RNA sequence: AGGAUAGUGGCCUACCAUGGUUUCAACGGGUAACGGGGAAUAAGGGUUCGAUUCCGGAGAGGGAGCCUGAGAAACGGCUACCACAUCCAAGGAAGGCAGCAGGCGCGCAAAUUACCCAAUCCCGACACGGGGAGGUAGUGACAAUAAAUAACGAUACAGGGCCCUUUUGGGUCUUGUAAUUGGAAUGAGUACAAUGUAAAUACCUUAACGAGGAACAAUUGGAGGGCAAGUCUGGUGCCAGCAGCCGCGGUAAUUCCAGCUCCAAAAGCGUAUAUUAAAGUUGUUGCAGUUAAAAAGCUCGUAGUUGAACCUUGGGCUUGGCUGG
């Protein structure tokens, strides 16, 4: 078999100048838990249709739905 | 020109062709080992006729 | 259309930088800087097609955010930084200064100089005239600005910058006999002597170069750069076959011969 | 002087005349023309779909004797009706009226074949599936 | 979007399809090499037609011509090293009088039947299959695999084959293991 | 001369002249016309194609007009009109997939409403964010490459090959037949696992499993000629049908429908259409014009094409590079 390789000077080092997923590989770092990109690409753009913070939008919004 | 007729015939032969049953026979080689059987049935053990050479002789 | 183009196919790409078909779509499209688009090489080729320091782009942004390259004694951190001929690109983590001189195969050499020699470089005079307030000022290859050069300098002349101040050591005039390297063209790389300019008024001078060999090619004006005062005496070290072209037959047979 | 000019300097008169004769060529004429874009029931295509007009028949050419069974078919693309040719003994029974067929040409390329008489397509598929399937009791009419 | 991938087609069928004198020409010369099917044929015909027009173009120069002398020698020492063309036999004139079983001698199929490590040529071409042979140490499974002649000293049964020293293959494994 | 423009310019205005293009084809019309790099076929010369991986151009349903900005007459910006078209509490409001995927329609004709910024690059205030750009997989017989569907023995029986030999009878080693008999070999598949990857799939490696009718069963077209391969058997009987063309079918059909056998190409084979060669049937190379198609009824004649010969030759002296030998 052929492949690369890759030796650091220190453990320091090699944390800051490897990829998250070879980490992940070897354990040294957990896998960063996020949405799936549907789900964030639709909460960025349903956020774009609020201006000024979430809690004023929200109240002002339930204002309007007497109920 | 004049064109009509009666469509009563239409698969008159096929139809009325007796059905045959292929026999089991053994499969015939695939691949290189037709092109094996081919190459001796026409160069190795000739069957001509004295100048005679039939790929197909019916019987008689 | 509408704008400047911000993308570089992977096939538009300058031939020289020597990018495979396969491995994108697009490829690195150099800065606005002190070198025409065509003519230059960005930092990420260097770092990874041609030192393979770099195993990818990530990695090649990684090493000049933290402040390892020094392009003519200044710390550049823009990737696509368009690095040009006599350029001069410093490494002191590594201990290693390079200058940006064309091989005889057309392609950029990685060609390895000491620290003496990475204390200058040289531009060619592309226009002299004066400034606002009467100050003459020289232009050079690689867009920068002298003031106050010495009043002999003309254009098509090289100086020698100081590199560190931007002033002006002393200069060579273009004349028959300098030594030149060809910086366009088919004969880009070759080095030789002048042997004969030939003026066409409203159109484009040619220069009649003899290599070493005694081997003479034609080539426009403006792919002339005058590195020396005469034969066999460069201002700068020139990279590996000293820039003279061998047929493919001769190669073949020197080829042959070394393995 | 073989009857046309030869001068170095006559390529216009060269150019214009090959120009001007290879108009004799009907061949030539039906490219430059657009004959099958404007003239041809299929508009071109190799294929055409189609509805079933009426099961009829047509009388062969002498000195032949026997009845070319064909359909009327409407094509969908540009409303005109043609007649098609339906291959092989007995195919005629799995075409039967307001059915969509697939037509493709005779192979002589516009002109009629042997003995049938101004039909110059063949039926290929009926209701979506190979005549050829249907004969060969490969797959079975979706009615 | 990315850079198309080249590729090209390797063979050509003849222009007129029934012709006693080439079809038994061809049968008798798959025969006696063991190929599949006539494709095998007019590959080795398809690349020999395009290596005489080269041929052809070189020899329309004069003598001692730049290109003739790079490009003609370059394509003799390439004929020389697959063992096509004899040593005695470089001048250009005898690549014109090459003949496609020069190319089916050098097969890896020919080079194992004419080694002896098989008994007949159809013995080779499933060897070869199945992963038996090697040529140095790697393995190699193409029947088509041109031999050189540094490479043909080098092969043999691979070093993990049943017959080249490696372990029983499946089915004595099932048998002496009862 | 001015105005306007970033700037030249009838770009526009005022005034003034009568000019400008054209049989060397202007102008107009058509284009099943975006241009080019290029593609198919190709002895040479050519013919056909180029919507489409790169470059330039143009457009964002059709027009027109604009704001911001260095840059847009931008459309995943706005304004207005036209055609479609959405919600409505009937007062009003909101649109633009020739972006990715997907739907309808159109059709002979073309795939998933999937995963990701890990690679290639781009953008931003930026080492960090974003990117249906892009990459990965799905569908995918568009094309392209390599390449399985069996191999080898043992007996039998035949012939040749030889040898002990006069043939006889044998010894015996090369082929062919074996419902006539074995033990070997392997990947298609599956699979622990490792590799692969951002994560996977697949590939590559590889334990265990995985081939006798080795049912792990090759097909598509043909068998009168062209054109390779039946005067076999049954059925029909100018019917049904075949047949690119010539032709076949009326009771032993070499051509139909079938069975057997055989031929061609084979994971490919057939059909339709277009195109190229064959086509020296567009002919410059390179056609033909008495009778097969084709010299205007006859002269003149402009453009076009084409146009007799003739002006430093010979001699002499040195002169370098090459190449027989
Ligand atoms: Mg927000
Ligand atoms: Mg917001
Ligand atoms: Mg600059
Ligand atoms: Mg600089
Ligand atoms: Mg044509
Ligand atoms: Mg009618
Ligand atoms: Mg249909
Ligand atoms: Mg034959
Ligand atoms: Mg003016
Ligand atoms: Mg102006
Ligand atoms: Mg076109
Ligand atoms: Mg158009
Ligand atoms: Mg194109
Ligand atoms: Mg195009
Ligand atoms: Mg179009
Ligand atoms: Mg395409
Ligand atoms: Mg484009
Ligand atoms: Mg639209
Ligand atoms: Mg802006
Ligand atoms: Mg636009
Ligand atoms: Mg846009
Ligand atoms: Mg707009
Ligand atoms: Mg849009
Ligand atoms: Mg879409
Ligand atoms: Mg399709
Ligand atoms: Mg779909
Ligand atoms: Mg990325
Ligand atoms: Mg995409
Ligand atoms: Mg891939
Ligand atoms: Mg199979
Ligand atoms: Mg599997
Ligand atoms: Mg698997
Ligand atoms: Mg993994
Ligand atoms: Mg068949
Ligand atoms: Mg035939
Ligand atoms: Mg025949
Ligand atoms: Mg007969
Ligand atoms: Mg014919
Ligand atoms: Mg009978
Ligand atoms: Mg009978
Ligand atoms: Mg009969
Ligand atoms: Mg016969
Ligand atoms: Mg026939
Ligand atoms: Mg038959
Ligand atoms: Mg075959
Ligand atoms: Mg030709
Ligand atoms: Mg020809
Ligand atoms: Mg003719
Ligand atoms: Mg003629
Ligand atoms: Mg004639
Ligand atoms: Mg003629
Ligand atoms: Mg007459
Ligand atoms: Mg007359
Ligand atoms: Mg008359
Ligand atoms: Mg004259």
């Amino acid at each position: 078999s052929t492949g690369f390789g890759l030796i650091y000077q220190s453990v320091a080092d090699a944390k800051r100048f490897e990829p998250a997923y070879r980490l992940v590989r070897y354990g040294l770092a957990e896998k960063v838990e996020k949405a799936s990109r549907q789900q964030r690409k639709q909460k960025k753009n349903r956020d774009k249709k609020i201006f000024g913070t979430q809690r004023r939008a929200q109240k002002r919004a339930a204002r309007r739905n007497a109920d | 020109g004049k064109v009509h007729g009666s469509l009563a015939r239409a698969g008159k032969v096929k139809s009325q062709t007796p059905k045959v049953e292929k026999q089991e026979k053994p499969k015939k080689p695939q691949g290189r080992a037709y092109m094996r059987l081919l190459y001796t049935r026409r160069f190795v053990n000739v069957t001509l006729t004295n100048g005679k050479r039939k790929m197909n002789p019916s019987p008689a | 259309a509408r704008g400047p183009k911000k993308h570089l196919k992977r096939l538009a790409a300058p031939s020289h930088w020597m990018l495979d078909k396969l491995s994108g779509t697009y490829a690195p499209r150099p800065s606005a800087g002190p070198h025409k688009l065509r003519e230059s090489l960005p930092l990420v080729v260097f770092l990874r097609n041609r030192l393979k320091y770099a195993l990818n782009g990530r990695e090649v942004k990684a090493i000049m955010m933290q402040q390892h390259v020094q392009v003519d004694g200044k710390v550049r951190t823009d990737t696509t930084y368009p690095a040009g001929f006599m350029d001069v690109i410093t490494l002191e983590a590594t201990n290693e200064h390079f200058r940006l001189v064309y091989d005889v195969k057309g392609k950029f050499a990685v060609h390895r100089i000491s620290a003496e020699e990475a204390a200058y470089k040289l531009g060619k005079v592309k226009k002299v005239q004066l400034g606002k307030k009467g100050v003459p000022y020289v232009v050079t290859h690689d867009g920068r600005t002298i003031r106050y050069p010495d009043p002999l300098i003309r254009a098509n002349d090289t100086v020698k910058i100081d590199l560190a101040t931007g002033k002006i050591d002393d200069f060579i005039k273009f004349d028959t006999g300098r030594l030149v390297m060809v910086t366009g063209g088919r004969n880009l790389g070759r080095v030789g002597v002048i042997v004969h300019r030939e003026k066409h008024e409203g159109g484009f001078d040619l220069v009649h170069i003899k290599d070493a060999l005694e081997n003479t090619f034609v080539t426009r004006l403006s792919n002339v750069f005058v590195i020396g005062t005469e034969a066999g005496k460069p201002w700068v070290s020139l990279p590996k076959g000293k820039g003279i072209k061998l047929s493919i037959s001769e190669e073949r047979d020197r080829r042959r011969a070394q393995q | 002087g073989k009857g046309k000019p030869r001068g170095l300097n006559s390529a216009r008169k060269l150019r214009v005349h090959r120009r001007n004769n290879r108009w004799a060529d009907q061949a030539y004429k039906a490219r430059l023309l657009g004959t099958a874009f404007k003239s041809s029931p299929f508009g071109g295509s190799s294929h055409a779909k189609g509805i079933v007009l009426e099961k009829i028949g047509i009388e062969s050419k002498q000195p032949n004797s026997a009845i070319r069974k064909c359909v009327r078919v409407q094509l969908i693309k540009n409303g005109k009706k043609v007649t098609a040719f339906v291959p092989n003994d007995g195919c005629l029974n799995f075409v039967d009226e307001n059915d969509e067929v697939l037509l493709a040409g005779f192979g002589r390329r516009g002109k009629a074949k042997g003995d049938i008489p101004g039909v110059r397509f063949k039926v290929v598929k009926v209701s979506g599936v190979s005549l050829l399937a249907l004969w060969k009791e490969k797959k079975e009419k979706p009615r | 979007p990315r850079a198309p991938r080249t590729y090209s087609k390797t063979y050509s069928v003849p222009k007129r399809p029934y012709e006693s004198a080439r079809l038994d020409a061809e049968l008798k010369l798959a025969g006696e090499y063991g190929l599949k099917n006539k494709r095998e044929i007019y590959r080795i015909g398809f690349q020999l037609s395009k290596i005489r027009r080269a041929a052809r173009d070189l020899l329309t120069r004069d003598e001692k011509d730049p290109k003739r002398l790079f490009e003609g020698n370059a394509l003799i020492r390439r004929l020389v090293r697959i063992g096509v063309l004899s040593e005695d036999k470089m001048k250009l004139d005898y690549v014109l009088a090459l003949k496609p079983e020069d190319f089916l001698e050098r097969r890896l199929q020919t080079q194992v039947f004419k080694l002896g490590l098989a008994r007949s040529i159809h013995h080779a071409r499933v060897l070869i299959t199945q992963r038996h042979i090697a040529v140095g140490k790697q393995i190699v499974n193409i029947p088509s695999f041109t031999v050189r002649l540094d490479s043909q000293k080098h092969i043999d049964f691979a070093h993990n084959s049943p017959y080249g020293g490696g372990r029983a293959g499946r089915v004595k494994r099932k048998n002496q293991g009862k």
